[PDB]
């Protein structure tokens, strides 16, 4: 059981290393929002929510 | 289905009964403009204040600023039964009751950035497909922390409501841990 | 009395030997996990690729 | 439309509300349907009971609350609900709304009639009083049945009352050639699969081939919602409704429990925006009573006996739903948690339980001497325990220490032996005579049968048996 | 080992995600007060769904008005701001199922709360499946073990059955629930013993008891620790129940144990007042009647048809002061397959189980225990009845009769038999061996203090000389001649061996 | 620094406060107010959140006397939930509802402090062993073992001893075994909180000067308190208390008295945010409070936190839901009833109820088992006879039952501990016994070697010996 | 949560309030059911006055609240 034990705590640090990976995903994800122009990633966003709007017509 | 909704849809449908519907919407709209101010609403609020006067003061007020006599009459009513105390979430509702007996579908779509009116238009025809409804006001307001998606909110008040743009990104954090 | 006190005394060994075992697995996964910073640029560029379309 | 919208879901009460168009009558069947969490076409029954203004109305649904969402269509039937009626619906068990649950053929639904219907007025009453018996030793002495009559089982904390409907039910279901049906209303599911299991086995229900069953089995789980035990008293009463003005036969009801049915209503009335009444239920406590006790009535058309099991919570009388419900009956059998507990069965206390025909005229002026005079010995008995307790029966003087001794043999002997309890004792039952009966008390209350050990009259279905055991008990007491 | 392989994991959860167009119900929260969040707008909302926070603390929506939704904190929400944004999750309280939970200390949002890591799972079992159906199941025809010696003497148990253990506080009623758990140790028999509403240093204890005892390997202990909020303090028996249908679903009979179910009506009650739903007679909403049906209505017994497990049910609810005219050990008699009591006075009496069968009953009877005992003492019930009713008659005792003498004595020699130490779960067959030897008068003679000398002995003494007898009526389970002949002959010799001395 | 604004409502004890619409603080966070007074605007009013109530409202607990201020006031928001100091700050110090030292002694150091509620602790951070110490009670030694670590339960009604038990118990555990003690006052009479500080000062373990050195935090929360102080001072104390078996890691002796109070308390606050009534009076919530401050105690890994906590039973009332949620909470049941008081035992303790599962041979030796089974047995039997022996007179009954009556009656008033603080109460200089005496007495008594001394010769004697001495002495005098 | 909180009755209400008078001749329900009914009008209605119900099944009125006699 104890030994059990070792392979639950690599499990849950598995989750902690992919949620500190998860967290490095939210920074570059901000950077990138940073690096998303007010009208370039604007543009994208009006074509997504085009596409999304034929979607949701769709649904 | 409270007492304000229920109020606003006697209000609405002696509206739609007589044919006021518009006159009754701008009414309300001057009226809860009229009830901004907290003076006369605590005026009208105020149970010590003899009825009466009160009766005067809101019989001078319609003939001043000329309105509908149908809401004239019911904010007589609503004066007599004492529900004037209410009547912030009164008309607050009402302008939501009569968007729903005349089926106008208020649908607050923000995002990051302001829409192309044209898709604004795209996703209203798309909402009213989904809903039948007679038109679908449309709404906009810019929000920051939606990060670049579509964000609509329609249904009632805020009920149904999709968004892609932190809910792609929660989609991505929530089912990676799993 | 002496089978009982025999097996409190090998639990208390296995005890020890449990700690040390968890003792050893936790530092080795802490070391790991602060460990390999650059991988998590390159799945944080792959989100930020996936995010944005 | 009539379709309307469900604004308030609390429980199984549903506040249904409706254009001013429509806004329909009390009781009437209302279905929600074509939704469910599989996105499956479940439809769930609801039937009105209060309608709160503005064309909106507060329902009881007869399934469960999951499935459906407020803001959902409703398709009221226009009519209040029907249950399917007919010899096709005997054999199968079958829903409150009528849906056979046998999860085989389902009947022919052609004739049903409206589960609330009106009570027959005395004018259609059969005034004929008539006399049962059904074979169980201290009931048709001392509680002896209407073969016409309403006849309660006034049970405590789950005793001897089911298992006497199963052995009653055993005994008198093929003596009474006419029609007969059990209403399993909020009766715990399994004894009513075990009664279900004994009715294929006694081929009551004839399961290899049905509609010659005679019996005709409707449940209402414990596990439905109050909307659904509230009115599957209803059903059963209806389905005997039909078979007693319709088919005008013979017909047997054997509801179980009608306490399930009244907790059922208090469950809804607090719910459904109504005040409490005094301890446990609620307000229409008395009219839901009379709706029941008034539809089971003996028609001059044709004759109905329904029997019904009456649990009472805390095991008492002064509760307000029995205090009901004895003054809406009229064959009275009370059990006893010390009875019980002295493993005398059925447990009744023969003090408390009475019945209209128990007159001498009627029962013959010496079957009512005798039970006169157990039930002096035993009430005087019933007095004296607790004098015994402090003083002792070798105290306890002779003219009274006779006595005791007497009816202690008494209410033993009237302990008898089921043919189905024999899992519960270890001896197949007995189907005793009245006669058997009245001459074993003949012998007892007299002083004959004084010499015998107490004990052989001990779970013994007649007194020669009873003499037998007592050779057997003496013999042993050699050996 | 981190950080070094599990990035292209990463790439695979993060690649293939969903991008949905989901169209979700989303609440508005209005009112959150004391456990509950009473939420404006949320249209479509199923009565029933788990409501996702801000937070993380889901709710279930169990009353909904035209305006607003009545929703509880399964998980204390500590901070939620007003007007934040609590969307619904659209299904339905689902529970993922697994034979992996076979030990792990599990709450009831199904997590685990063992310390050994978290289990997959495929299905999704809804909180409330309804009972079994009404034909579609089987009468309970078949034995269940107690492993204590009196209930399965008296008043039998049997798979599929749902006996009702009652009484005071402290008097055994965990303790005998445990004991008749880890009897369970070849009958292949799932336990799932569903703690609600007490301490953690208790269930930290009977999980200790079982990991000495090894019955929680196979067992799934639904813990509750009284600091959880009062709605998963009610949930956790249905998400026990639902795991049970897991396993009963397959054709694995399983036992449960909720513990207990008093804490989980005054829990519900909680609930269901800070949700101004009405409340009922002595204060607490009416429908605990419903809850608990809803409740013990999902454990019956299947049939051939589906399976043929079962789900025996063990709901102790506690009375106070002895009582049973309080309201939930008053409804749960009423829906329960009879009932057993432990009254203070017969365990601090030494009858330790306190099972007093003048008020005890079991009311499916000798078709859910064994042909054996059956053939052995049926009777012997009934008799016990008697004799406790005439030692309380034997009060007055100046002048007894000679066959009541007998009988009394009898009796007391049988009321000693059902004496039995603590957590010693005797054989089945030795069972069968204590109940004929009550039963056929052999320890009438013997002494009458001694009787559990006596009886230790004889079973120690068959147990050696004639195991032949056991393992052939375990294998025919009937109370044939030759199980009489090698009982009378071991019940000779040690009766000897006993007497000298 | 966070919002501020305007108490928009008062309602005697509860208060609602409106806010700021964009950010409402937590549930469950503290806040203080300003508000005013006669002189000066103390930030006295400390407040804690209860209900966020619609409307950027909150419906809020006072936590002192909340007379003088008045809707509007500049309400403060802390945004945290109530810090309290703890550390070796505590030691000693006499300290109040929300930390500060009410002593009259120096503010103490907030360098170190804490929020004043938390999660429960985890299903493994509860401990495994059945931990068993004695006290010198020895009813208690016999028939009711204390889990140390667990939860020592004191129950019983008014006027029966009680407080008085649990002072003789710190009395013994206070220079006995223990680390830090802790005791808190739930709602006590506050001159006997302040009486046992004082027989904490006079016999030492607390400190006059260098109070650091105390293993003593006596955190009091007086009867006199408005309803939020006391339905938060157990808080407090039981904050200490894991403060130290995780900080200190210390075994936390947690004498609180009495829980009763605290419930009663929130039922008292209940009634007027509106949350509907439960049974007979109370708060419908009395689980789950009784649940946090039940389940918030554990032994850890490392503090075995023993907490002798009591229960007020009010009006001898058992099936009372404060006792019938506690007694479920807890591990070593003690009801003391009354009616051995009005006989005159002193401590006035039942076998019957009063429990443990600490009683098992497994735990206390199989022959301390049989021990106290073969003294409940007996008395068991002996109450079983007493409600038919009062009607109708004593020799009705059998030799036998004449013989066990005396006998039962004699464990009676053996259990009869004279107790070292009831002194200055009674008269008599309270005895200590232990383990030898717990097998020698019941010993002579079940086996009858003492079998002719009279009743009153083993009445307010905990040692045998010594009830052998006063038997030999009242013998003597004739 | 008022009384005749029915918004028909006060769509008619609002619609002819014009004047300060009553209505005295008959009335409508406004809420019914369980063998009893809130029905507004008729409001001199004497303590205990028979009431004409629609399809005939009359009763006697006892709670006369203002814009509602039960
Ligand atoms: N056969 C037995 N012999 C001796 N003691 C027993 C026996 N069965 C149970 N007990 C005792 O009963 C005591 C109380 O156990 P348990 O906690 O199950 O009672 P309870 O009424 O369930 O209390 P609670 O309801 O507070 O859990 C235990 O200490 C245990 O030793
Ligand atoms: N063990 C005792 N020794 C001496 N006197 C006692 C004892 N118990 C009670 N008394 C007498 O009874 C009075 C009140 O009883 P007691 O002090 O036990 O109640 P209490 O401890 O205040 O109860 P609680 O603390 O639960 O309120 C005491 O003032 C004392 O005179
Ligand atoms: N003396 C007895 N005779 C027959 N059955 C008994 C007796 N004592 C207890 N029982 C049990 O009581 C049960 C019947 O109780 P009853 O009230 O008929 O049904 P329920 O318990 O479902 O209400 C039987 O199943 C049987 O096991």
């Amino acid at each position: 059981y104890k030994n059990e034990t070792i392979q639950f705590e690599q499990q849950k640090a598995i989750n902690q290393v992919r949620q500190r990976v998860f967290q490095q995903a939210l920074q570059g994800a901000l950077g990138t929002l940073n690096s998303c122009l007010n009208n370039e990633l604007h543009l994208r966003t009006i074509n997504a929510n085009i596409g999304m709007f034929g979607a949701m017509n769709e649904i | 289905d409270s007492t304000a909704s229920r109020y606003a849809s006697a209000l609405a449908d002696v509206a739609d009964v007589t044919g006021t519907l518009e006159a009754t919407n701008s009414d309300v709209e001057k009226l809860i403009r009229i009830f901004s101010e907290e003076p006369v609403y605590y005026f009208f609020a105020n149970p010590v204040i003899s009825i009466d006067n009160k009766r005067s003061v809101l019989d001078e007020i319609i003939t001043t600023s000329g309105l509908q006599p149908h809401t004239a009459n019911f904010i007589n009513i609503l004066i007599d039964s004492e529900r004037i105390n209410l009547v912030k979430e009164i008309l607050n509702e009402f302008e939501d009751v009569f968007n729903k007996i005349t089926g106008t579908e208020v649908a607050v779509v923000t995002s990051v950035v302001k829409l192309e009116n044209d898709h604004l238009a795209q996703i209203a025809k798309g909402v009213q497909k989904i809903t039948g409804a007679k038109n679908v006001r449309i709404k906009t307001v810019i929000d920051p922390s939606l990060v670049a998606g579509f964000t609509i909110r329609y249904g009632n008040e805020g009920s149904k409501l999709v968004d892609m743009s932190v809910k792609k990104q929660l989609e991505e954090i929530a089912a990676q841990l799993e | 009395l002496e089978v009982e006190a025999k097996l409190a005394e090998g639990r208390k060994k296995i005890e020890v030997e449990l700690q040390e075992a968890l003792g050893s697995l936790e530092q080795q996964k802490e070391d790991t996990i602060k460990s390999l910073d650059s991988q998590i640029s390159a799945l944080s560029d792959d989100i930020v690729k996936k995010v944005l379309p | 439309k009539n379709l309307g919208r469900i604004a308030q879901i609390i429980g199984p009460v549903l506040d249904v509300a409706f254009p001013p168009g429509k806004m329909p009558n009390i009781y009437n069947a209302l279905i929600v349907k074509g939704r469910d969490t599989a996105g499956q076409p479940m439809n769930v029954t609801c039937e009105v009971q209060q309608l709160l203004g503005n064309n909106r109305v507060r329902a009881v649904a007869m399934s469960a609350t999951d499935g459906l969402t407020r803001g959902m269509e409703v398709i009221d039937t226009g009519a209040p609900l029907s249950v399917p009626v007919g010899g096709a619906t005997l054999g199968r068990i079958f829903n409150v709304l009528g849906e056979p649950v046998d999860n085989l053929g389902p009947v022919d639904t052609r004739t049903t009639s409206p589960i609330h219907r009106s009570a027959p007025a005395f004018t259609q009453l059969d005034t004929k009083l008539s006399i049962f018996e059904t074979g169980i030793k201290v009931v048709d002495l001392l509680a002896p049945y209407r073969r016409g009559g309403k006849i309660g089982l006034f049970g405590g904390a789950g005793v001897g009352k089911t298992v006497l409907i199963m052995e009653l039910i055993n005994n008198i279901a093929k003596a009474h050639g006419g029609v007969s049906v059990f209403g399993g209303v909020g009766e715990r599911t399994r004894e009513g699969n075990d009664l279900y299991m004994e009715m294929k086995e006694s081929g009551v229900i004839n399961e290899q081939n049905i509609a010659e069953s005679k019996v005709a089995l409707v449940y209402g789980q414990m596990n439905e919602p109050p909307g659904a035990r509230m009115r599957v008293g209803l059903t059963a009463l209806t389905m005997a409704e039909y078979f007693r003005d319709v088919n005008e036969q013979d017909v047997l009801l054997f509801i179980d429990n009608i306490f399930r049915f009244v907790q059922a209503g208090s469950e809804v009335s607090a719910l459904l925006g109504r005040m409490p009444s005094a301890v446990g239920y609620q307000p229409t406590l008395s009219t839901e009573m009379g709706s029941l006790q008034e539809r089971i009535t003996s028609t001059k058309e044709g004759s109905i006996t329904s029997i019904q099991a009456v649990y009472v919570p805390a095991d008492d009388l002064t509760d307000p739903a029995p205090a009901t419900t004895f003054a809406h009956l009229d064959a009275t059998t009370v059990l006893s948690r010390g009875l019980a507990a002295k493993g005398i069965y059925p447990a009744v206390d023969p003090l408390d339980s009475t019945s209209t025909m128990l007159q001498p005229r009627i029962v013959g002026e010496e079957h009512y001497e005798i039970a006169q005079r157990v039930k002096e010995t035993l009430q005087r008995y019933k007095e004296l325990q607790d004098i015994i307790a402090i003083l002792g029966l070798d105290e306890l003087s002779e003219e009274d220490r006779l006595t005791v001794a007497r009816a202690r043999k008494i209410e033993r002997f009237l302990s008898q032996p089921f043919f189905v309890a024999e899992v519960f004792t270890g001896s197949p039952g007995k189907y005793v005579g009245l006669a058997e009966t009245i001459r074993g008390f003949q012998l007892i209350l007299s002083g004959e049968l004084d010499s015998l050990p107490e004990q052989a009259f001990y779970l013994v279905g007649n007194i020669d048996e009873a003499t037998a055991k007592a050779m057997n008990l003496e013999m042993e007491s050699k050996l | 080992i981190r950080a070094d392989e599990i990035s292209k994991i990463i790439r695979e959860r993060i690649e293939g995600y969903n991008r949905e167009v989901k169209v979700v119900n989303t609440g508005t929260v209005l009112q959150v007060g004391d456990g509950i969040a009473r939420i404006h707008g949320l249209d479509e909302v199923m009565a029933g769904e788990l409501v996702e926070f801000e937070e993380g603390t889901i709710g279930i929506a169990l009353n909904l008005e035209s305006n607003n939704v009545g929703v509880v904190l399964m998980g204390d929400g500590l901070m939620i701001q007003e007007g934040s944004s609590v969307k619904a999750t659209g299904r339905i309280a689902q529970i993922p199922v697994s034979e992996a939970y076979l030990g792990r200390v599990i709450n009831a949002l199904a997590k685990p709360i063992d310390g050994r890591g978290e289990i997959t799972a495929s299905e999704s079992r809804l909180i409330e499946s309804p009972a079994p159906g009404i034909m579609s199941r089987r009468s309970v025809y078949e034995p269940l073990q107690t492993g204590l010696i009196a209930i399965d003497a008296m008043i039998p148990v049997g798979r599929g059955q749902r006996e009702l253990i009652i009484g005071d506080r402290q008097t055994g009623k965990t303790a005998v629930a445990t004991d008749t758990i880890l009897n369970q140790q070849g009958q292949n028999v799932i336990c799932v013993y569903v703690a609600i509403g007490q301490k953690a240093s208790s269930v930290a204890q009977v999980v200790t008891n079982f990991q000495e005892r090894g019955a929680m390997e196979y067992t799934i202990v639904v813990a509750e620790t009284a600091d959880s909020p009062a709605t998963l303090q009610y949930l956790a028996p249905y998400t026990g129940a639902a795991l049970a249908e897991y396993f009963m679903y397959r054709e694995r009979h399983t036992l449960i144990i909720y513990d207990d179910l008093s804490k989980q009506a005054q829990a519900y009650r909680q609930m269901s007042l800070l949700l101004r739903r009405p409340p009922g007679r002595e204060a607490y909403p009416g429908d605990v009647f419903y809850l608990h049906s809803r409740l013990l209505e999902r454990a019956a017994k299947l049939s051939s048809l589906l399976g043929e497990g079962s789900m025996t049910a063990l709901p102790i609810v506690e009375t106070q002061a002895g009582d049973v005219s309080a309201y939930i050990p008053t409804n749960v008699i009423s829906i329960t397959d009879g009932q057993i009591f432990l009254s203070a006075d017969l365990f601090n009496a030494g009858i330790r189980p306190a099972i007093n069968v003048g008020i005890s009953v079991s009311r499916v009877g000798s078709a859910a225990q064994i042909k054996a005992m059956k053939k052995v003492a049926g009777k012997l019930k009934l008799e016990l009845a008697q004799f406790a009713e005439l030692e309380a008659f034997a009060q007055f005792a100046s002048d007894l009769d000679k066959a009541t003498q007998n009988q009394l004595a009898r009796g007391q020699r049988l009321r000693e038999l059902l004496k039995q130490p603590q957590s010693a779960p005797l054989t089945v067959e030795e069972q069968v061996m204590t109940i004929y030897t009550g039963t056929n008068g052999y320890l009438d003679s013997l002494e009458l203090d001694q009787v559990r000398k006596y009886l230790v002995e004889l079973r120690t003494y068959v147990k050696t000389n004639k195991p032949e007898f056991q393992e052939i009526i375990s294998s025919t389970k009937t109370f044939t001649e030759e199980a009489e002949a090698l009982l009378k002959e071991a019940i000779q010799e040690q009766m000897e061996r006993f007497l000298l001395q």
